[PDB]
C-alpha cells in the first residue's frame, strides 16, 4: 500500500434503462465512472453533474469491494478482470 | 308484431344502448354488421327478432332505435364502430355543440331546431309498426340532454301518440356522490316532467351497481362498460316476454296495471338475482328457492337505498330458463312469511310471476356467467322516499343561496319554474308517504 | 370499409371533392387505424395476499385480471 | 366538430401560445411542415377545432398572433414549429409596446383593433358552429394587459353567445419583472371579470416553485414552464378531441364551476409530474393522481388553498381507466376534508374522462379549481397598487395618453368587490 | 336429508377443519377439486355426502363449510393449496387484523366488524337446508378470535337459530405446555358464554394428544398436524351414524339426551381407543372388547384428568366396522365388575351404545392404521372439575395484580366482566360437587 | 393488508435500517434494482408488509429515513442495496447537533419536522390497513433526545394510537469519553416509556460479545454488528410475512409480552448463531436454538438475565420444529430459581413457529425477554447522571442555550421510578404477605 498510494484506475462507462413514464424519453444512457483503486483492491462509481435535469447524484456504490457476478462469488475482483470496451457487472 | 321502439336520448342513453344492442343481436342470431346467418341454429320463435328489429330482403336486420345526442363525440365512435352496419344511417342523429348539464338548454335552446327532426322519425318507424305497445327510452337522469332533450321527446311525444305505455329507464344520483355539481338542479325538473307522461319509470343507481358488482361478480375498480352490459340485460329480462314463448307470458301492458297502483307512484325499483361470476355459478347451486329469496336483500338492489325500511306495495317476477311455476310458489310462499319483509297491509296478493323458456345470453368478454336460470323483479315499495328526501334537501342546500341559478334563468327558462317544481317533489313525497300508513 | 352517411366530424380532402356520394368519396381516398374498427385455476378469488401487476385492470374478473396479469 | 379559434397576445403570452402548438402538433402527430405522420386516425378525428385545411394534404393552426412590436413575431416563425403559422395571421404594430397599458389600450392599440378583429372575424365565419376563443396573456407587461384586455371586449361585443376563454399569467409577488406591474394587472382584471365568463389565473412562483421542487430541475428556463402551462392548456379540451365514458366541453365546464356571473377565476394543474430519477418509483394510477388534485404541490397559481375553501373543482382525466376508483375516490378526498370545501354545494367536483393519454404517458389528467383562496391574490395585489398610487408615482406615463385621476379609483371600487365577493361567500 | 353446518374459528378452528375436510372427501370419493371421478367409485351412492355436502347441477360436491377467522395467511393456505376448489371462495371470509391473544378484541372491536357477513353466509348455507340437525363448532380457548369471536357467535346464533342442537369442539390449555400467557384469560371468558350457549361442548387438551402419539403411534416430536388427523378422526366418529346404516344408529339428539344430564355439564371426555401405528396394528387381534378396555385407560383421554380422581355419569360408545352387539354387551358387562372404575348410583344404565358399519378411513401420509374396527368414547365425569380448578389458580394467580387487563378494558369490556367470569367458574367446580356426593 | 413503515433516524438508524433492508430484500428475493428474482412464491404472497408495487416490476420499501445531516444518507443511497429507496422519503436536514444536549433542544425546534410528517403521511395513507410504524435510533449524539423532545413532541400528538416498535441502541457502559457527556444522559427521558411501550433495547458492548466470544469473528466492525440486529427485527415479523403453524404478528406478541403499559424493554437474541469453522460441526435441533437463546451470552443487551426475573418471555422461532423444550426451560429453572420466572405469571413463554426459515439455515428463532434485570441498565445511566450533574463545570457550553434545568431533573425521576416498577414486579411474589 505504498507503492500504489494514491494510483487508481479510471473507466467511462453508462447503463440502459427502461422508463416506465415515456414523458421525455425512450432508452435513457446515464453516464458514470468507474474507480479502481489498486492499494485495496478497491471498486467506486460516481456519476458526473449534469445540466438543469438532475437525478439524486454524485456517489452511486461506495468505496468498497464488490465480488462477482452469482457464478462462483467466494473471489472479489482484480486488476485482470478491468478492461475498455467490455461487460461488467457491479450488483 | 310484438314491436316496440326504443330511442336512446342522451350521452348515457347512447352508451347504455351501445350494450343493451349487442345483447340484443347476440341473443338473435343477427351478426354485428346486421346480417342473418343461414342455416345456424338459435332458441327464438320465427317472430321473436320482430319486437327489436325490422326485416329486409338481403337478411339484413335494423334495430328499431334512435340514438339522440347533442355531442356528435359519442354517436361517431358508434358511427365508425362495429355497428356501423346494423344501425340504418338515418337512426344515428346527432346535434351541433353539446347540451352541457343545463335543463334549460336542451329544452329551450338546442331542443327545439332538433326536435322537429326527431318526432319526424318516430313517425317513420311507427308507421311500420302495426301492434305497438310501447316506448322503451333510455336516458340519465341529471344530464343537460338527458334530462332536458329527454322531457321535449316525452311530451311532444305523449301528445302525438296519446295513450301508449310509454316506459322509462333513468340513472339516478341519489347516493353520496356524483360525476357534477348542478346534477341536483337537472334531477327535480326533469320529475316534473316524468311524472304525468311516464307509465313505468324505472330508477337506477351507479353506486348500488358497483357493490353489487364488487360483492356479488367479485370485480373491483369498475367501469362503466360493465355497468352498461348489466342494464342491457335487465331490459333484455323484460322484454323477453314479448319475444318468446314462456310458461306465463306477461305482455309490457301487464306491467302497467299491477306495478302502478296510484298513477303518481310510478317509480319502480328494479333487480337482477343472477349477478353471478364466471367461478361461482361452477360453485354454487342454482335454484328458484334460493336466488328469489336473493333477489330482496338490501344489498342486491340496483338503488342505493335501504327497502328495509320502507314497506313494499307491488313486485312482479321475471323468471328466465329452466323454472317451473312450484318452485316458484314455494319461493314466493317462502318469502311471504318473512317477517323482515314488510308489505302495505291493503293488498295481500302482492306478487305478480312470468316465466319465460329462454335463458339469458352471455356475451363474450363479460362477466357474468352462462347460467341457466335467472330472475329479474321489478319492486315498487315505499323505501325510495329515502332516494327522493335527500335529493330534495341537496337541491334545496343549494337554491337557498342562489348557486347555479344565473346559467339557467339567462336562456330560455324563467326562476319560477324553480320552485314550481320544487313543491311538486315535495307533493311526490307527501302522496307516496300517504299510501304507508295502515288503514283502519 | 366506407363512413356512414351521418357521420360528421373530419375526413381529409372532403372540401375538395364533389360529385360522389358520401361513402364513395370517403372510400376512395395511418397503420394504427381503430376508429372504424376493422395462473386464475391455481388461485380462488378469495385471496388477499400479493401478485404483480394484479392492482390496475377491469374489463374481467378479479379471477381473470389475475389471468391477465400472469398471461 | 366543435371548434375554438385561438388567439395570442404579448410577448410571454405569443411564447405560451407558441409551445401550446408545440404541444397540439406532436399530440395530433403533425410535423413543422404541416404534414400529418402519426399514427392514429383518431388524431385527425377532430383535427377541424384547432386547424385547417390546406391543399395538399396540409394542416395550418387557426391561430392569430398579436403583438406591438416585430421582435416577437420573428422570434415565434424561427422556432421549431413557427413554420406552420399563417403569414396572413401574423398581424402586428410597428412601434414599441412600451410596458404601458394606455400604450397598448388607447393610441397603440387602436391601430391594430382594425387589423385584429378583422382576421380573427375571417376565422369566425368559415368555421362550422362556433364555440369559443382562447386567449394568452398577462397582467404584467404592457401589450399583454392593454391589447390583451381590448380584445376581449371587442370580441364579446360582436360574440356575446359565445363562450370565451383566456388564459392569463397573473403577477408575482416576489419576481417582479416591471416596476408598473401592478398597474397594468388591475386596470386590466377590472374588464376581465366582466367580459370573460371563464379565466384561468396562473402565477409564475408557483410555475417556479413546482419546477424546482416537484419537477426537481436545477435551472428552469422559460420554455420548461412554457411546456407546463400548455400541458394544463390542452387538457381543457381534449373532451372535444378525443372520446370517452363522459365528456366535458369549454361551454360544460363553464356552467357547472362557475357558481355566480362573476367569480370564475381558476387554479390550473397538471397530475403526472415527477422527476426523471423517480419516475421508477411511482405506480402511476389515480389513487396517486387524485391526491396530486387537491394538493398545494401541484398548484400553479401562488395562493395556497389551504386559506381557503374550494367552491367548485373539476379534473379531467386522460387515459384506459376505471370508473369508480375515480368516482369513490374524489368523494373520499371530499369526505376526508370537509373543511377546505364550502357548504350550499353538496358535491364538489366535476369528473371527465377522456380516451386518449398523452404520449409516452399511458395516464395524466389536469386540475382546475374554484377556490376562495382566490382574494388572497387580488387583496395583495390591490395594498401594492395602493402603496404607489397614494403617492402619484408612476401615473406620469399613463396620464399622457388621456386618462383621468378617476379612471384609476373606478377600478379598483370594480375590483375590491372581488374579494368582498369572495369573502362574502367563504363563510 | 340430515345434516349439519360445520363451523371453524380461528387458526386452531381453521387448521383442524383441513385436516378434517380432507378425511371427509377421502371419506366419501370426493377429490380435492370437488368432483367425484368417472371412473372409481368408492362405494355405494347413499346421497351419504349430504350431512356436509351439497350437491350442485353440474356434478360438483360442496362442504357445507365456513372458514371464518381474522388471520389472513392461514386461510390463504387453503385458498392457495390442494383443496381449492372444493370451498366457496367467499365461504372463506378473512379479517384485516387480528384479536392478538385478546377475547376482548375478538367479541367488541374487531368481532363487530365481520359478524354480520359470516350471519349472512351461515344463514345462505343454512337457506337451502332442510332438515338441519345442528352445527359444529372449531376453535381454541386460548385465541383471541377463537374465544372472543368464538363467543360473540354462539350469541348470535342462539337467537336466529333458537334451540338448536349446536355443538362445540374446542382446545383446553394444557396445565403446563401452553403458547401464551393470556391463556387463562380467553378460556376462562368463552366457557362464560360455552355454558349457556353450547349444547354441548367437546373438551380436547394438546398435551394429552401430546402423550398418546408419541406412546401408542409410536412417534418422536409429534407436530400440529398429527393432532389435527386425530381430532378429525373422532369428529367423524361423532357423525358417523348420520351417514351409513347400523346396528344401532345414534343421532346428535340422541347424543345430547344421553350425555348431558344437568344444563351445566355439558363437557364430555374424549378418547379413541384403537390409535396405533401400522408396523404394530396387523401383528394382534384387535379385539372389541380390549379397545372397549383401551377406552377406559387413564392415559388414553384426549384430556390431561384420569377419571380415577371423579365418577363416571354417562358413557357414549361409538363403534365402527365389523361389530356385532352382543360382544359389546360383553365388553361393557365385564367394565361394570371393576370397582376402580366408578360409576354414579344415578345412572343404573350408565353407557349409550351406536354401532357403526363403516370402518374408519386412513388417509395418505397419516400415522394411523387401516383396523377392522375402532370405538370412539364420551365419557362424563366430575374428574373434569380439576382440570377447571387449576385453570382458576392460573387465572386467580395473575388476575389479582391485574396484569394483562388493560389489554381487555381498553378493548370495549369493564373490570367486572373478569370477576363474572370467575364467577360462573367458581359455581361450575360447586356444580360438579354436588352431583357427585352420594345420596343418603 | 397488515403493513410497516421503517423510520430511520440518526446514523444508527441510517445505518441499521439499510443493514436491515437488504436482509429482507434477501430474503423476500429483490436485487439492488428493485424486482424480483426470487425461487418461490412464499416470497412474494405477502411483501406487501414492507415493499410497494411501482410500475415496471419495480418494488420500492417503504421507509422514510431522517437525518439532520445531509452526508450521513448519501452513503445509505449509494451502499449495495441502496438505490431502492425512493428520493423523497431521503428528508435531509443542513445543520445537526454536537457537543452540548442543551444546544441540541435549543438548536432546530421545527424546520425538519412538518417534510417527514407529509412523508410518513402520504406514504402511511396510500395503503389498505396500518399494523403500525417501526423506528431505529440510538440514545446518543451531540443531542440526545435533544432534537428528539423537539422533533418528535410534534410527532408523538396522536402517534400512539396504534403499534409502534423502536429498536433502540441504549448507551454502553465502558468509559465517558464525550467530556462533557454526564449531561445528556440525564436530559433524555422524560417520555422514554409512554410513546413506545414496544422498545428492543440493543447495547453495542453486548454486541461485541456475541461477535466475540459466540460468533467468534475476529475483526467485527459496525456492519455485521447490523446484522445481527436485523436478524430479530426479520424475526419479530417473519410469522407476519410468512405463514406459519402458530402465528404471532406484533400485537400478538405486544399483547402476550406487555403485563403492565410501562414496560418498553425487550432484550432481544438470535439463536443459531455459530462460527464459520464450528457450523459443519453443529446439531441444529430444537433443543440447541433453545439453550442458545435463553442463555446469557446470547443477549443483545448489556444486562445478565440471572440479575432478574423473565416477566415474559417471546420465542418466536423459525422452522419445522416443536416448543415443549422450552416447557422445560421453567420447569427446571423457574421451580427451582423462583427468581428467573415471575410466578404471579403462570406460563412466561409465548411460542411461534413460522415455516420458512433464515436464508441458509434450517432453523432460527427470535427471543425478546422483560426481564427485571433491565433495572440495572436505567441503574447504570442512573450513576452516569448523578456522576457529573452537581458540578456543572463544563455546562457553561450548555449554560449558553440552558432550558429550564426543571426539565433536567424530572427526566430522571421519570426514570428511577420505572426502576422501582421493575423492583417491585421482581420482587413481588403470589402471596402478597411475606415481603413485608
Ligand atoms: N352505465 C353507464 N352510465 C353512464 C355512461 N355514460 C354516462 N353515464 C351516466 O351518466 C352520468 C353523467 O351523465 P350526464 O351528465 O347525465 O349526461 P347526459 O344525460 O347525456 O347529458 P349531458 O351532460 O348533456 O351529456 C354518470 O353519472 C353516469 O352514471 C356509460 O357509458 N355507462
Ligand atoms: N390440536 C391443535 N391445536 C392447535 C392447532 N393450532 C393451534 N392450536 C391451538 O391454538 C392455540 C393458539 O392460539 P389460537 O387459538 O390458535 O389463536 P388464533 O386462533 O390464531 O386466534 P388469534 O389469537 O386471535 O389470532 C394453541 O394453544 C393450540 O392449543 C392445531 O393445529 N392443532
Ligand atoms: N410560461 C412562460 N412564461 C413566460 C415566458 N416569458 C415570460 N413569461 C412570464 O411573463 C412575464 C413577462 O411577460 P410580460 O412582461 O407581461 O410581456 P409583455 O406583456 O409583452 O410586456 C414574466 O414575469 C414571466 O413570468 C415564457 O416563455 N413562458
Ligand atoms: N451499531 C451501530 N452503532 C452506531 C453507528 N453509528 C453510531 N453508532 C453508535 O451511536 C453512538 C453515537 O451515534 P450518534 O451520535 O447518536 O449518531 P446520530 O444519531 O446520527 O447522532 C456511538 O456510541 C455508536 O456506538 C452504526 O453505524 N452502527
Ligand atoms: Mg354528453
Ligand atoms: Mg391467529
Amino acid at each position: 500500500w505504498v507503492a500504489f498510494d494514491k494510483q487508481v484506475l479510471s473507466f467511462d462507462a453508462y447503463l440502459e434503462d427502461e422508463v416506465p413514464d415515456k414523458s421525455q424519453e425512450n432508452y435513457r444512457i446515464r453516464r458514470y465512472k468507474i474507480y479502481f483503486y489498486l492499494e485495496d483492491d478497491t471498486v467506486e462509481v460516481n456519476e458526473p453533474v449534469l445540466q438543469n435535469s438532475g437525478l439524486p447524484q454524485g456517489i452511486f456504490i461506495r468505496r468498497h469491494r464488490i465480488s462477482l457476478p452469482p457464478p462462483n462469488e467466494d473471489q472479489f475482483y482484480t486488476v485482470h478482470h478491468f478492461n475498455v470496451n467490455t461487460d461488467i457487472v457491479f450488483y | 308484431m310484438r314491436e316496440c321502439i326504443s330511442v336512446h336520448v342522451g350521452q348515457a342513453g347512447v352508451q347504455i344502448g351501445n350494450a343493451c344492442w349487442e345483447l340484443y343481436c347476440l341473443e338473435h342470431g343477427i351478426q354485428p354488421d346486421g346480417q342473418m346467418p343461414s342455416d345456424k341454429t338459435i332458441g327464438g320463435g320465427d317472430d321473436s327478432f320482430n319486437t327489436f328489429f325490422s326485416e329486409t330482403g338481403a337478411g339484413k336486420h335494423v334495430p328499431r332505435a334512435v340514438f339522440v345526442d347533442l355531442e356528435p363525440t359519442v354517436i361517431d365512435e358508434v358511427r365508425t364502430g362495429t355497428y356501423r352496419q346494423l344501425f340504418h344511417p338515418e337512426q344515428l342523429i346527432t346535434g351541433k355543440e353539446d347540451a352541457a348539464n343545463n335543463y334549460a338548454r336542451g329544452h329551450y335552446t338546442i331542443g327545439k331546431e332538433l326536435i322537429d327532426l326527431v318526432l319526424d322519425r318516430i313517425r317513420k318507424l311507427a308507421d311500420q309498426c302495426t301492434g305497438l305497445q310501447g316506448f322503451l327510452i333510455f336516458h340519465s337522469f341529471g344530464g343537460g340532454t338527458g334530462s332536458g332533450f329527454t322531457s321535449l321527446l316525452m311530451e311532444r311525444l305523449s301528445v302525438d301518440y296519446g295513450k301508449k305505455s310509454k316506459l322509462e329507464f333513468s340513472i339516478y344520483p341519489a347516493p353520496q356522490v356524483s360525476t357534477a355539481v348542478v346534477e341536483p338542479y337537472n334531477s327535480i325538473l326533469t320529475t316534473h316532467t316524468t311524472l304525468e307522461h311516464s307509465d313505468c319509470a324505472f330508477m337506477v343507481d351507479n353506486e348500488a351497481i358497483y357493490d353489487i358488482c364488487r360483492r356479488n361478480l367479485d370485480i373491483e375498480r369498475p367501469t362503466y362498460t360493465n355497468l352498461n352490459r348489466l342494464i342491457g340485460q335487465i331490459v333484455s329480462s323484460i322484454t323477453a316476454s314479448l319475444r318468446f314463448d314462456g310458461a306465463l307470458n306477461v305482455d309490457l301492458t301487464e306491467f302497467q296495471t299491477n306495478l302502478v297502483p296510484y298513477p303518481r307512484i310510478h317509480f319502480p325499483l328494479a333487480t337482477y338475482a343472477p349477478v353471478i361470476s364466471a367461478e361461482k355459478a361452477y360453485h354454487e347451486q342454482l335454484s328458484v328457492a334460493e336466488i328469489t329469496n336473493a333477489c330482496f336483500e338490501p344489498a342486491n338492489q340496483m338503488v342505493k337505498c335501504d327497502p328495509r325500511h320502507g314497506k313494499y306495495m307491488a313486485c312482479c317476477l321475471l323468471y328466465r330458463g329452466d323454472v317451473v311455476p312450484k318452485d316458484v310458489n314455494a319461493a314466493i310462499a317462502t318469502i311471504k312469511t318473512k317477517r323482515t319483509i314488510q308489505f302495505v297491509d291493503w293488498c295481500p296478493t302482492g306478487f305478480k310471476v312470468g316465466i319465460n323458456y329462454q335463458p339469458p345470453t352471455v356475451v363474450p368478454g363479460g362477466d357474468l356467467a352462462k347460467v341457466q336460470r335467472a330472475v329479474c323483479m321489478l319492486s315498487n315499495t315505499t323505501a325510495i322516499a329515502e332516494a327522493w328526501a335527500r335529493l330534495d334537501h341537496k337541491f334545496d342546500l343549494m337554491y337557498a343561496k342562489r348557486a347555479f341559478v344565473h346559467w339557467y334563468v339567462g336562456e330560455g327558462m324563467e326562476e319560477g319554474e324553480f320552485s314550481e317544481a320544487r313543491e311538486d317533489m315535495a307533493a311526490l313525497e307527501k302522496d307516496y308517504e300517504e299510501v304507508g300508513m295502515d288503514s283502519v | 370499409p366506407h363512413y356512414i352517411p351521418g357521420y360528421t366530424g373530419h375526413c381529409p380532402l372532403l372540401r375538395f371533392s364533389m360529385g360522389q356520394t358520401y361513402g364513395q368519396m370517403t372510400g376512395q381516398l395511418p397503420p394504427a387505424h381503430r376508429t372504424l374498427l376493422p395462473l386464475s385455476s391455481s388461485m380462488v378469488p378469495g385471496y388477499t395476499g400479493f401478485v404483480p401487476q394484479a392492482q390496475f385492470i377491469f374489463a374481467k374478473n378479479c379471477s381473470q385480471v389475475w389471468a391477465e396479469a400472469l398471461n | 366538430m366543435r371548434e375554438i379559434v385561438h388567439l395570442q397576445a404579448g410577448q410571454c403570452g405569443n411564447q405560451i401560445g407558441a409551445k401550446f402548438w408545440e404541444v397540439i402538433s406532436d399530440e395530433h402527430g403533425i410535423d413543422p411542415t404541416g404534414t400529418y405522420h402519426g399514427d392514429s386516425d383518431l388524431q385527425l378525428e377532430r383535427i377541424n377545432v384547432y386547424y385547417n385545411e390546406a391543399t395538399g394534404g396540409k394542416y395550418v393552426p387557426r391561430a392569430v398572433l398579436v403583438d406591438l412590436e416585430p421582435g416577437t413575431m420573428d422570434s415565434v416563425r424561427s422556432g421549431p414549429f413557427g413554420q406552420i403559422f399563417r403569414p396572413d395571421n401574423f398581424v402586428f404594430g410597428q412601434s414599441g409596446a412600451g410596458n404601458n397599458w394606455a400604450k397598448g389600450h388607447y393610441t397603440e392599440g387602436a391601430e391594430l383593433v382594425d387589423s385584429v378583429l378583422d382576421v380573427v372575424r375571417k376565422e369566425a365565419e368559415s368555421c362550422d358552429c362556433l364555440q369559443g376563443f382562447q386567449l394568452t396573456h398577462s397582467l404584467g407587461g404592457g401589450t399583454g394587459s392593454g391589447m390583451g384586455t381590448l380584445l376581449i371586449s371587442k370580441i364579446r361585443e360582436e360574440y356575446p353567445d359565445r363562450i370565451m376563454n383566456t388564459f392569463s399569467v397573473v403577477p408575482s409577488p416576489k419576481v417582479s419583472d416591471t416596476v408598473v406591474e401592478p398597474y397594468n394587472a388591475t386596470l386590466s382584471v377590472h374588464q376581465l371579470v366582466e367580459n370573460t365568463d371563464e379565466t384561468y389565473c396562473i402565477d409564475n412562483e408557483a410555475l417556479y416553485d413546482i419546477c424546482f421542487r416537484t419537477l426537481k430541475l436545477t435551472t428552469p428556463t422559460y420554455g420548461d414552464l412554457n411546456h407546463l402551462v400548455s400541458a394544463t392548456m390542452s387538457g381543457v379540451t381534449t373532451c372535444l378531441r378525443f372520446p370517452g365514458q363522459l365528456n366535458a366541453d369549454l361551454r360544460k365546464l363553464a356552467v357547472n364551476m362557475v357558481p355566480f356571473p362573476r367569480l370564475h377565476f381558476f387554479m390550473p394543474g397538471f397530475a403526472p409530474l415527477t422527476s426523471r430519477g423517480s419516475q421508477q418509483y411511482r405506480a402511476l394510477t389515480v389513487p396517486e393522481l387524485t391526491q396530486q388534485m387537491f394538493d398545494a404541490k401541484n398548484m400553479m397559481a401562488a395562493c395556497d388553498p389551504r386559506h381557503g375553501r374550494y367552491l367548485t373543482v373539476a379534473a379531467v382525466f386522460r387515459g384506459r381507466m376505471s370508473m369508480k376508483e375515480v368516482d369513490e375516490q374524489m368523494l373520499n378526498v371530499q369526505n376526508k376534508n370537509s373543511s377546505y370545501f364550502v357548504e350550499w354545494i353538496p358535491n364538489n367536483v366535476k369528473t371527465a374522462v377522456c380516451d386518449i393519454p398523452p404520449r409516452g404517458l399511458k395516464m395524466s389528467a389536469t386540475f382546475i379549481g374554484n377556490s376562495t383562496a382566490i382574494q388572497e391574490l387580488f387583496k395583495r395585489i390591490s395594498e401594492q397598487f395602493t402603496a404607489m398610487f397614494r403617492r402619484k408615482a408612476f401615473l406620469h406615463w399613463y396620464t399622457g395618453e388621456g386618462m383621468d385621476e378617476m379612471e384609476f379609483t373606478e377600478a379598483e371600487s370594480n375590483m375590491n368587490d372581488l374579494v368582498s365577493e369572495y369573502q362574502q361567500y367563504q363563510d
